[PDB]
């Protein structure tokens, strides 16, 4: 029973804070930007300095 | 970990004289590291690390 409640508390806190999957782009040097897919509208506004 | 030590190579059959030119040109291209920058343009993934 002490093994059970200890393992349950470790599964609780582990599932609480383990990780988060992240697909955040880096910036100008990211290959999904520079070689874009068909799904990638990386457009902007017109008549800008960009 | 992979199960082979293989290598892609450019082929010209019997390569009369030009083999000496092209191989030193390849070692020249490896001698400057722009090949590594070409990997940054082409051969870089996002989801491995």
């Amino acid at each position: 029973a002490m093994i059970i409640v200890a393992s349950y508390t470790a599964n609780l806190a582990a599932f609480l804070v383990l990780d988060r999957p992240e697909e955040r782009i880096t910036g100008i040097n990211d290959p999904r930007l520079r070689n874009p897919s068909d799904k990638f509208i990386y457009a902007t506004v017109k008549q800008s300095s960009v | 970990k992979v199960f082979a030590s293989t290598g892609y190579g450019i082929a010209i059959q019997k390569d009369s004289g030009w083999k000496r030119q092209v191989d030193l040109a390849i070692l020249q291209l490896f001698g400057d590291g722009e090949m590594e920058e070409l990997e940054a343009l082409w051969l870089t993934g996002i989801c491995h690390n």
